[PDB]
RNA sequence: UAUUAAUCUAGAGUGUGGUAGGGAGUUUUGGAAUUUCAUGUGGAGCGGUGAAAUGCGUAGAUAUAUGAAGGAACACCAGUGGCGAAGGCGAAAACUUAGGCCAUUACUGACGCUUAGGCUUGAAAGUGUGGGGAGCAAAUAGGAUUAGAUACCCUAGUAGUCCACACCGUAAACGAUAGAUACUAGCUGUCGGGGCGAUCCCCUCGGUAGUGAAGUUAACACAUUAAGUAUCUCGCCUGG
């Protein structure tokens, strides 16, 4: 698997994952490369468990300490996208946080709230029940 | 560093003064070596400098540090039995690096094209064609190798298309 | 629902068949837009010139 | 077509090039621009430069009246 | 001239390692003296001024960072003079 | 400047030098400001590229 | 996230090879030309404008050819051009020097972006100090014009435009567009570096152009050289 072109870390991940991902829906591509990391690969699992994200393949380099992660687009029949929006609460600037009984809701809160709260990264609906607080991140429906 | 002087001789005297003044002035550099002395003969004056028209461009080229320049400068200056004295030097307009020698082919090719003694020549003196050769890789590649893949789906090829029933 | 012979340059939304091939060249379009003849006449069992003809004819431009 | 960046120079001395130098001068010693010989850019820069020093040099005229 | 060929092979950990901030603050330092001595003979030059100004700063930048990471190896540099 | 033929032909390219050489001499009758210069220098490059193609 | 201990180079830096550039300070020389003067040639106009007049012209104007002195600016070169942070940079050379580009298994090791305060530079005009002052001309005079003209027209014309020291920091100092950044359809040019190699044409990346999809937008229009989905920071605004 050669690229022939390197990618760079743009100025933090969060960001760029979410930038890339609308670039992606908005552009009509079928392949993308990003970034990798723990977070980012439990974010990406997380979103991919429940039919958001598609098949992607994380690569490690030769050299044991860099790695990147290429994903696939979540497509439908008739050549609709699925990614209908991403909105950044968190920012590096601003770092809002709300206890658990405030957790927001994605517009029914129907969609996927990401949770990276100090039991790792959990969803809205399954956090609920644990009665446990967390961060927010970015809205995807 | 490099350095060329090119100096007009006065008026239009002998050769044997032409030389005697061309070495006396030369003697006027600090500690140069290495010099050269060369002569390129007699030509007219296309405008009038003070009331002459004909003289002698003497070119003498030689490398040295660049702190053994203002005595000969000032001394021509200063002297009126000079006409020119203009000097070059390194930073100008260049090239002799040492990947250029591949253009000796260049210098002969061109030839081949501008070749021509008979007037039934029907040669190309302009074909585009820069004979392919299939080497012109000059990036670095990167390889990589992955790990794993989650839930892998293969995906379908475009199709767009409407309008399943009609009858 | 409409069909047309869109070359390398148009939106693949307007039209619901997209046909691409040469339209600059005039036997390519005469084959193309016999072939579509025939699909049409096929209704009123009308004979063919293609479709299941091993065997092709040329008609250059005049 | 210019017969200055096929075969190549890369290197314009005071002399040795004489003849290439004068090519590029027309009959008022006015230097011709890039519309009449086709010459590379840089290599334009490069003679027009040689010819000023020339025209300070005095091997050609600077204006012919 | 800014002929570089002195400093460097003093000021270095090994002949296999020219990256080292002790170089980088010895080159940096030997360019400033030269800088110094160049515009104080061009009084009125005013991008000399300014490549000083950023030379200078580069240094601060780099020697406040061996102040806040490594405080050994900027205190034993004898050879770069503080103030 | 200089110009020379037989008898007859010097008309058509005198008339041409004449009105170069005039169009030229124009520029140094009545001074402008230099940065007005300059936008006339592109001005006329323009009109006389689209002129020329 | 933050403190901190310890690693790696994918960020950025310095090293190496190649490479472009009116970048910039100081210092020498040249060319047309303009003015003045000298020389011989000649006799009533020259100049200006719509027409005229002031003015210039027996003291030989104007012009012509040569020669001497003088100060400022560098014809084409010169461009869908280059270089810079901007202001801006264009005759030729010299020394000093700033930054950038391409390719790299070089090396420290997150040293980076941004920046209230502080510091530096910054067209032109203006002043103080000493020169220079060929034209060119703020104010002012005169002639002409005008219902009236302190203006557009013309003849003088001193500041200043030039230099050396210092201050002033102002302009539509514009891309009416802050900087750093990843990604996001294409096409026609255009300059440099690398490979290829007669350039011409091909490919990789850059800065400089135009066109143009999605999208953006009140519209004009924007569009990989964003005014796009976006992040970080500084500054700024809440009716005249």
């Amino acid at each position: 698997i050669t690229t022939t072109k390197p990618i760079k870390a743009h100025f933090d991940p969060v960001a760029d994952l979410l930038t890339k991902i609308n670039n992606a829906r908005k552009a009509k591509l079928m392949t993308v490369t990003t970034i990798a990391s723990k977070l980012k690969i439990a974010i990406l699992e997380i979103l991919v468990k429940e039919g958001y994200l598609a098949n992607f393949q994380v690569l490690e380099n030769k050299s044991k300490t860099k790695r990147i992660v290429t994903f696939n687009l979540k497509y439908t029949q008739r050549r609709i996208p699925s990614i209908n929006g991403v909105k950044q609460i968190s920012k590096p600037g601003l770092r809002i946080y709300r206890p658990f009984e405030k957790l927001p809701l994605v517009l029914n809160g129907l969609g996927i709230a990401i949770i990276s709260t100090s039991d790792g990264v959990m969803t809205d609906k399954v956090a609920r029940l644990k009665k446990i607080g967390g961060e927010i991140l970015a809205y995807v429906w | 560093m490099q350095y060329n002087i090119i100096l007009l001789v006065d008026g239009s005297l002998s050769l044997e003064q032409a030389n005697q003044v061309n070495e006396k002035q030369q003697q006027t550099l600090t500690n140069v070596e290495g010099l050269q002395t060369e002569y390129l003969g007699l030509k007219e004056l296309a405008y009038p400098i003070k009331k002459q028209l004909s003289a002698h461009y003497y070119r003498w080229k030689f490398s040295g540090d660049n702190q053994s320049t203002k005595d000969f400068k000032r001394t021509a200056n200063i002297n009126k039995q000079v006409l020119r004295e203009l000097i070059i030097n390194l930073e100008r307009e260049y090239g002799y690096l040492a990947s250029i020698n591949p253009k000796k082919q260049q210098l002969a090719l061109q030839k081949r094209a501008k070749y021509d003694e008979i007037i039934a020549r029907e040669n190309n003196p302009e074909n585009p064609d820069v004979p392919v050769t299939s080497g012109l890789a000059s990036t670095q590649p990167r390889l990589s190798r992955t790990e794993k893949a989650q839930k892998p789906k293969e995906e379908l090829w475009d199709v767009v298309q409407k309008m399943g029933n009609f009858d | 629902p409409v069909v047309a012979l869109c070359n390398t340059n148009t939106n693949p939304e307007l039209v619901d068949f997209i046909i691409p091939a040469n339209n600059h060249q005039p036997q390519s379009t005469c084959l193309l837009m016999n072939l579509l003849a025939d699909a049409v006449a096929e209704a009123k069992a009308m004979p063919t010139m293609f479709a299941y003809k091993p065997d092709e004819e040329i008609q250059i431009e005049i | 077509y210019c017969r200055f960046c096929a075969i190549g120079q890369l290197r314009i001395d005071l002399i040795d090039d004489l003849e290439a130098l004068k090519r590029f001068l027309s009959p008022y010693a006015k230097i011709n621009p890039r519309r009449i010989t086709g010459n590379c850019q840089m290599h334009q820069r490069h003679v027009a430069k040689a010819l000023k020093r020339a025209r300070y040099l005095a091997l050609v005229p600077f204006v012919k009246d | 001239q800014i002929d570089k060929n002195g400093i460097i092979k003093s000021a270095q950990l090994h002949d296999k390692d020219v990256g080292s901030i002790q170089v980088q603050v010895s080159l940096l330092t030997s360019q400033i003296k030269q800088l110094t001595d160049h515009l104080l003979a061009n009084k009125k030059d005013f991008i000399s001024k300014r490549g000083l100004y950023a030379k200078v700063s580069k240094r601060k930048r780099l020697l406040k960072y061996l102040k806040h990471n490594d405080l050994e190896a900027y205190r034993n540099l004898v050879k770069t003079l503080n103030l | 400047e200089v110009k020379n033929d037989d008898l007859e032909l010097a008309l058509k390219k005198f008339k041409r030098v004449s009105l170069e050489i005039r169009r030229l001499a124009q520029r140094h009758e009545y001074h402008l400001r230099k940065g007005m210069r300059l936008r006339e220098k592109r001005k006329i490059a323009q009109k006389k590229r689209r002129k020329f193609r």
